[PDB]
């Protein structure tokens, strides 16, 4: 795939900040235009996948039911950073947060995975 | 064994301590020891190690665990005296297995670094091997013995960096970018519609990348630099070339680039470069840094390494001064029955020791001669008897083994080590016929070209390389194995530290994201990059390391392998040499005529006349329908050449004698070129001027230069050395040749018929092999398609012993064998689409090559041309065999006037102002500082960049005016000192010229303001700052040494140097003549081509190195299918697009011979006179 | 590619002339789409006129009479890139003198950018009936024969005076 690096497993209080980043290294140090990331969460790990972020050429939020306007996206494409923070946790967002990256000039186009989960 | 006065703690006298002692030296240790770290070295190569091994592993660190553990307990702590920690390879121990403890649990991030660092490993053989210490030991004093001249080496380059970094400032970047500016249609990058310059003038596609290259083309805005096309101009814009380490704008890319023209890597592609953006009369610095940097400076670090070697090598030589046999007896012993004893004597006799020489060695040279005919293109009956032939030849071998085996008993047969690898012979023989239909395995029948080798009982010379190649694995068996594990460590270090970015930064390097051709991520891979470095082609792969992974690690890297490669291959190449070595009107007519032949201002007008007639052919090139008043000048002084050279014939024929005139090779030189320069004369008086012949004869009027080698000494005196020296090379040139055939004719069995493409030059892609597969659907696609989908070969291809010939000669010069291994690695069979390294392994047939035909026949030729050269000077008492007699004077004259020199020390004067101020200028203290000075100004300058900021450029023009008023103020102080008395030494009249010519230059620089404004002038005269750092070599002692020892033998160099020059004046009319016109194709474009004399020359001088001489060949070996046999050629009545290739192939190949025997004698030249100077 | 030549300044009556302009491509990769005109006037005359117009496949001349069945087209044949623009003259008269200048118009094709380019070669032609060979050659003539004259007089002076001297040393013993 391509060579992200997440936290495994991150604890969040009730209704208190998380931010789980996808920093990742490659070559070809990232443009803007033809680069692309996508953001896709799972509510759990067998159930429905659900689009909400994109950046095509672009920051492209879907703003979905789940994360109306709670994820935020504060990283740094060019630092390596496609950061999502996650404001005011409610225990249905425990699932999966998966990360899609593709880095223009390589074709090494790969995937990313983070589990979080909240604490009553 | 024991031998210890230890006495530490744990009493030597314990159980344990003497178990440990007597395991530790038990050699069952070193045995199985040797077992773990050559499996560890194997599973190090081995890339992705499997989890199921990663047990193995730990398995292999528990031993070295062990190892430890047992030393540890055997004199272990540091405190103790003879302990391990005095013992440096002990370092290495206890580094390699705590950083193992530290690698198995949790570290630091950088993985890769901690992977590489197991390397240590494998480094433990030259260690613990027996004898592999003292080889390293050896290799470190000629490094220690090699100071001065590194020392000298790294102040010349900066000398020529500083020089190269003054004149071509940023001339590298000189593209070709759109000028007329289109500003309506002048988008910005975000969208603006508004033009800002530094953004087009950055914007890559407004650059002309002449199609089909890569880079974008090179320009230039002088009259005989690059031309940029129509709608261009020749603006500097954006990056450098070769991903931008190809640059002369700073220092370190100027050191990076004269580094390289000093290994001479790929350096003609420099040479084509800056040529073309900064103009073709820059030759002259190339000239100047190939003719010191590149070859002076190697000479004399190959002449130092020499002398150490030899030197230590003398010295370490003057220091030394029952139960299988009765089994045997009952089985290797044939004698059971009466007849069969009558019929071994019998058989022993039809022997005929005479006579089964001479017919086995007779069926031997038939059965290679009948090995050398091959080909792909075959009739049927021509390989049936190359087939009858082959089961004859293998059945008189046949038969020649059992009635040998018959005559004389198996055990004294077998105890014949000749026999033992003639019976390998025939049993590799034998096992073909069998195995008739095994699926590829072409490899085998090629071991039958070693049954040549039986003629080493016949020639001393071919047992001189047999002794070399035995030498190489025997007496010399283990310092080839310390450069075996250091190619291994070196190849398995790249593959740890680069190979993984290799795969993720794949498209940075190749345009179409996959792995380029040399990479380091398998280990295979790897080697062939250690192995490439070793030949001499670092820079290429260098680049594109350093595209994937950092500059600093690849530069580190690449000069390690540089360094402790060729410091190990010169070492074992020296080693094997080493090894090696050890009335009455006709007599008074004939009387005045020899007195006005004997004339020296005679002598003076014929070498007049010889240079103008030489140089008048000069202006035949395609420029020649131009100043036609020229070539009708020139053609009508042509006949007053001819009348006078046929005069000097005459008049020397009276002088002389019939007899005495054509017994003397010159005159039948001197004869043969006035007759044939006369037939074509009379040719074209009678109406038979053309239709003919005739104009093929019309060229051979370039071999008139040949007369001024008869008529100028020091090129007379050259060729009788070289001709003189022949006779010698006939027989190594056989070796050779007879070597080169067994390479040629595996060559040809392993790839003959196998370097075919299908191009569809539209695309011109090289179809993959799924489309296209065999040679007839490739007729098939071409019998529905037009001609735009051809069949072409590899144009140095393997298919007869002519063109192997030819193949093989480029691969061992490491120029063109590129081309020739993808073509040969990408060949599956004969009549099949090659695939892209689906035979990967086809590269250690040329590595064999390399190792064997390149470089032991190599040490062969060189080993006998010393020999050779120390028989000659032995002959005339020691004396040199490339001077003249006045030249001789002239070397006596430097010998005597070498020595030290009981100079006057200047009294000092009868002031007291005087004498404090002598005290000054002559105290130590003042040179040292004025050194410095020099130092910074040298610092200075090298931190000169192009696109600096104007604030420092200010600051540089500054600190350059303090220098310069401080070096002026210093040199009118000393003139006020004693300006008579201070004119006498050399060095002070170059302190003087330096130091009013930079103020010219300064004056220059404020008063520009002239009608006489030139740039060109204005940084020469900046480079004449240079001059200045050339006055620390004064405070040197060696390198002072070394410069005299240049300066003594220039001579030599000048005498062949007229000779190498006259040579390249042949070869560039005859280029002229044949080789305009040609298609420009590859090594051959607008410019560096043979349309001119000075294009010529540039093509010669660049060949005369042997780089990228395939280059100038391969547009030459086109055919009218890849041509226009009838090009327009507009402005010239000359027709067809290229030339001929057999006088393509003669012509370069004859003269890579020639000029090879040339810059030969001038290495010898420098080398010899080095060692005669202690 | 490169032989940039000016044409010839002479033509003799009754037979042909070869009028040679070659304009030049500074780079010979480059293709380009190449056509001409030629301009003429005749001696002591009005400004010029054309003549004719050669457009990549075909010559099409101007309806004057001073020209019409005695022109021909001798640059290079069908290439659509023309590089060599000649014109042959059959017949000539005493009226094709004065002034010519090949127009030459290129199109040349670059990766993404076309470009129109335009270059104007004047050459200036004298009609004679006898063939004015030049005066390059006959000097050049004259050089050769008093070149050699002189030194073949230089040889025999150097051979007469070395024989009389050593004559005169071999009559003292
Ligand atoms: C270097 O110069 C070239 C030549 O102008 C630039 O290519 C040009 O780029 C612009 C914008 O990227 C293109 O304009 C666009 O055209 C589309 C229609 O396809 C239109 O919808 C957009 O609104 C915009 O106007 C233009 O077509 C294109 N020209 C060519 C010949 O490719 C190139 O972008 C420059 N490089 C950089 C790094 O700026
Ligand atoms: C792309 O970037 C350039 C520069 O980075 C932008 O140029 C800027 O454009 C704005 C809008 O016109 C300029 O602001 C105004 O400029 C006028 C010029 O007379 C001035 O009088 C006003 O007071 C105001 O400052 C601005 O000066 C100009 N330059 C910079 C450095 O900002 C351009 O707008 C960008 N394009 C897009 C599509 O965003
Ligand atoms: C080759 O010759 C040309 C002129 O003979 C050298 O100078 C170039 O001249 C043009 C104008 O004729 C410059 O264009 C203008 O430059 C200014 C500079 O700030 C720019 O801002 C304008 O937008 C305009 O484009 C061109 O810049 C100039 N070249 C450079 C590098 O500045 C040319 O330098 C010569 N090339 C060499 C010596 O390699
Ligand atoms: C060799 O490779 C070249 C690569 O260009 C192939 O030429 C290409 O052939 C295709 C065939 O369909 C051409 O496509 C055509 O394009 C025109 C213009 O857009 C369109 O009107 C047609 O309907 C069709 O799509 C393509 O233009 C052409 N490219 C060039 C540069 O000529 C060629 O076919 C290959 N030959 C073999 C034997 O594989
Ligand atoms: C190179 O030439 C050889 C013969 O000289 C080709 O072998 C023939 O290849 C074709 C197609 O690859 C085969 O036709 C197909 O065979 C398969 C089964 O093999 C069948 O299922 C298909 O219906 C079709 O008939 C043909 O059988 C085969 N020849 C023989 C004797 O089996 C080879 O393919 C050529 N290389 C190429 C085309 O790349
Ligand atoms: N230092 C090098 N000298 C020549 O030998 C190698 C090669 O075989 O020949 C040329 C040079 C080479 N590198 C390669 O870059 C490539 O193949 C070639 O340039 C292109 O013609
Ligand atoms: C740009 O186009 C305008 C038309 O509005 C024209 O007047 C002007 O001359 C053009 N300038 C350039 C540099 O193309
Ligand atoms: C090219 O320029 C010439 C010069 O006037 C003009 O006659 C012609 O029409 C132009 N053609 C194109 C395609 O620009």
């Amino acid at each position: 795939s391509m060579e992200v690096t997440v936290p495994a497993t991150l604890n969040v209080l009730n209704g208190s900040d998380a931010r789980l980043p996808c920093t990742f290294n490659s070559c070809y140090t990232v443009n803007h235009k033809q680069f692309s990331l996508n953001w896709t969460y799972q509510e759990c790990n067998n159930c429905s996948e659900e689009m909400f972020l994109q950046f095509r050429m672009k920051i492209i939020n879907l703003k979905l039911e789940r994360f109306q306007d709670r994820v935020e996206f504060s990283g740094n494409p060019s630092k390596y950073d496609v950061s999502v923070m996650l404001r005011n946790v409610q225990p249905e967002d425990e699932g999966i947060y998966n990360c899609y990256i593709m880095n223009p000039p390589d074709r090494h186009r790969g995937h990313g995975k983070i589990h979080l989960q909240v604490l009553m | 064994f024991s031998a210890t006065p230890a006495l530490y703690i744990l009493s030597p006298f314990n159980l344990i301590r003497r178990i440990a002692i007597k395991i530790l030296i038990h050699s069952v240790f070193s045995m199985i020891i040797m077992c773990t770290i050559l499996t560890n070295c194997v599973f190090m190569t081995f890339s992705n190690p499997p989890d199921w091994s990663k047990n193995v592993e730990y398995t292999f660190t528990g031993i070295y665990t062990f190892e430890s553990l047992v030393k540890i307990i055997a004199r272990g702590f540091c405190i103790d005296g003879f302990t391990f920690l005095r013992d440096p390879w002990n370092w290495l121990d206890f580094s390699v297995i705590m950083m193992a403890y530290i690698t198995e649990f949790v570290n630091l991030g950088n993985v890769s670094a901690l992977r590489t660092f197991r390397v240590l490993r494998a480094l433990k053989t030259i260690s613990v091997i027996p004898g592999l210490k003292t080889i390293v030991g050896a290799l470190i004093q000629s490094v220690k013995k090699l100071s001065d001249v590194m020392i000298l080496t790294v102040f010349c380059l900066s000398v020529f960096a500083l020089i190269g970094l003054q004149l071509f400032m940023g001339n590298l970047r000189n593209k070709c970018v759109v000028w007329p500016i289109n500003f309506n249609e002048s988008y910005l990058e975000n969208g603006t519609k508004g033009f800002d310059w530094e953004e087009y003038i950055n914007n890559k596609t407004n650059f002309y990348t002449v199609p089909g290259m890569l880079e974008p083309l090179l320009c230039g805005n002088s009259s005989d630099a690059g031309q940029c096309p129509e709608g261009y101009q020749c603006m500097k814009a954006g990056r450098n070339p070769n991903y931008g380490y190809t640059s002369f704008d700073t220092f370190s890319w100027a050191f990076l680039a004269l580094f390289r023209l000093m290994t001479q890597d790929y350096w003609e592609n420099l040479y084509q470069l800056t040529l073309r953006a900064a103009g073709k009369t820059y030759m002259i610095f190339f000239v100047l840094v190939i003719f010191v940097g590149s070859f002076y400076l190697v000479n004399l670090i190959l002449a130092v390494v020499a002398m150490a070697y030899e030197e230590q090598n003398q010295a370490t030589l003057e220091e030394a001064e029952p139960c299988w046999y009765k089994f045997a007896n009952t089985f290797l012993i044939w004698e059971c029955h009466p007849y069969w004893i009558k019929l071994k004597e019998i058989v022993n006799l039809i022997v005929m020791d005479p006579f089964v020489d001479l017919a086995i060695t007779i069926c031997i040279v038939l059965n290679t001669l009948f090995m050398a005919m091959e080909h792909h293109p075959m009739t049927p009956q021509f390989e049936h008897v190359l087939a009858v032939g082959n089961l004859v030849f293998t059945g008189i071998f046949t038969a020649e083994m059992f009635l040998k085996l018959i005559a004389m008993d198996p055990y004294y047969y077998f105890q014949e080590g000749w026999n033992i690898f003639d019976g390998f012979i025939v049993s590799l023989s034998l096992m073909e016929l069998s195995l008739a239909d095994v699926e590829g395995l072409s490899v085998l029948r090629s071991f039958r070209l070693l049954r040549v080798f039986k003629l080493a009982k016949s020639w001393p010379t071919l047992n001189m390389l047999i002794k070399i190649i035995g030498n190489s694995v025997g007496a010399l068996g283990n310092l080839t194995l310390v450069l075996a594990i250091i190619v291994f460590i070196f190849a398995v270090v790249g593959m740890q530290l680069f190979g993984k970015s290799y795969k993720e930064c794949v498209c940075k390097i190749n345009q179409d994201c996959e792995l380029p051709r040399w990479h380091m991520h398998d280990f295979f891979h790897s080697f062939l990059i250690v192995f490439r470095v070793l030949c001499g082609e670092w820079i290429e792969t260098m680049w594109d390391c350093m595209e994937v992974a950092g500059q600093a690690m690849c530069l580190i890297v690449f000069m390690m392998v540089m360094v402790i490669g060729n410091l190990v291959v010169l070492n074992l190449f020296l080693a094997l040499l080493l090894s090696s070595f050890s009335g009455k009107s006709w007599w008074i007519l004939r009387k005045t005529c020899f007195l006005i032949v004997e004339h020296n201002w005679f002598e003076t007008f014929i070498i007049f006349m010889i240079l103008l007639s030489s140089g008048a052919l000069a202006f035949e090139d395609i420029y020649i329908e131009q100043r036609k008043t020229i070539r009708t000048i020139l053609e009508y002084a042509d006949k007053v050449f001819t009348y006078i050279f046929i005069l000097e014939m005459l008049l020397k024929w009276t002088a002389y004698g019939f007899v005495k005139f054509f017994t003397n090779a010159w005159c039948w030189l001197d004869f043969l070129i006035v007759a044939v320069s006369l037939v074509s004369l009379i040719a074209n008086a009678l109406g038979y001027s053309e239709l003919g012949a005739i104009k093929s004869l019309r060229t051979l009027r370039a071999l008139r230069p040949l007369r001024a080698l008869s008529r100028f000494e020091g090129m007379r005196v050259v060729v009788n050395a070289l001709v003189g020296a022949i006779p010698s090379i006939m027989n190594v040139l056989l070796v050779c040749l007879i070597f080169w055939l067994i390479f040629s004719i595996m060559g040809v069995n392993l790839f003959a018929g196998k370097y075919h493409y299908c191009f569809n030059e539209t695309s011109e892609i090289r179809f993959e092999i799924e489309d296209v597969n065999n040679k007839t659907e490739c007729e098939k696609l071409m019998e529905g398609n037009n001609t735009e989908i051809r069949w072409k070969n590899v144009k140095i291809n393997f298919d007869n012993v002519g063109a192997g010939y030819l193949a093989l000669l480029q691969v061992a010069t490491f120029k063109g064998w590129m081309d020739i291994m993808y073509a040969a690695v990408d060949s599956r069979k004969p009549d099949e689409q090659p695939k892209y390294e689906d035979n990967i392994y086809m590269y250690i047939y040329f590595v064999i090559f390399i190792i064997f035909g390149s470089f032991f026949t190599l040490n062969l030729f060189i080993g006998v041309i010393i020999d050779n050269f120390n028989q000659q000077k032995k002959k005339f008492g020691g004396q040199d065999i490339f001077m003249t007699e006045e030249q001789k004077k002239y070397y006596n004259a430097m010998k005597k006037l070498g020595s030290k020199k009981p100079q006057k020390p200047i009294p000092r004067p009868l002031n007291k102002i005087q004498g404090i101020v002598f005290d000054f200028v002559t105290q130590q203290a003042f040179d040292i500082v004025i050194m410095m000075l020099i130092c910074l100004n040298m610092v200075t300058m090298m931190v000169e960049t192009d696109t600096q900021s104007k604030q420092m450029e200010n600051i540089l023009y500054w600190i350059n005016l303090v220098f310069v008023i401080f070096f002026t103020c210093e040199c009118v102080l000393k003139m006020f000192a004693l300006r008579h008395y201070y004119f006498t030494i050399g060095w002070n009249i170059f302190d003087f010229v330096v130091v009013i010519l930079s103020i010219v230059g300064m004056f220059l620089a404020d008063i520009i303001e002239k009608y006489f404004v030139s740039p060109t002038l204005f940084r020469v005269i900046r480079l004449a700052r240079i001059g200045r750092i050339l006055r620390l070599i004064k405070g040197a002692k060696g390198i002072r040494t070394l410069l005299f020892a240049l300066m003594m033998s220039l001579p030599a160099l000048f005498n062949i140097g007229l000779l190498l020059f006259l040579v390249m004046f042949i070869f560039s009319i005859f280029g002229m003549s044949n080789f305009a016109y040609v298609k420009h194709e590859a090594g051959i474009d607008d410019m560096f081509n043979f349309e001119t004399f000075g294009n010529s020359m540039i093509c010669l001088f660049q060949i005369t190195t042997s780089a990228g001489w395939d280059g100038l060949l391969l547009p030459i070996l086109n055919r009218p299918p890849d041509c226009s046999l009838d090009k327009e050629h507009p402005g010239s009545g000359f027709k067809g697009d290229c030339g001929n290739p057999s006088v393509g192939i003669f012509f370069f190949v004859s003269y890579i011979i020639i000029s090879f025997l040339i810059v030969v004698n001038m290495y010898i030249a420098i080398i010899l006179e080095n060692f005669s100077v202690a | 590619g490169c032989v940039e030549v000016d044409s010839e300044t002479e033509a003799v009556y009754g037979m042909t002339f070869k009028i040679l302009c070659i304009s030049c491509k500074r780079r010979s990769e480059t293709n380009a789409e190449t056509f001409t005109e030629w301009t003429f006037r005749q001696k002591g005359t009005e400004e010029f006129v054309k003549i004719l117009r050669y457009e990549n496949e075909v010559l099409q001349l101007e309806e004057d009479e001073r020209f019409e069945g005695r022109v021909v087209w001798n640059g290079s044949r069908g290439t659509k890139d023309l590089q060599d623009l000649s014109i042959f003259i059959t017949n000539v008269t005493y009226n094709h003198s004065g002034d010519y200048e090949c127009h030459v118009y290129r199109l040349l094709f670059f990766e993404n950018y076309e470009h129109n380019t335009s270059v104007v070669k004047k050459i200036h032609i004298e009609v004679v009936d006898k063939a004015n060979r030049d005066m390059a050659s006959i000097v050049s003539e004259i050089m050769m024969y008093v070149l050699i004259v002189v030194l073949t007089i230089w040889l025999v002076a150097e051979m007469i005076y070395c024989y009389k001297k050593i004559a005169a040393a071999t009559e003292t013993a």
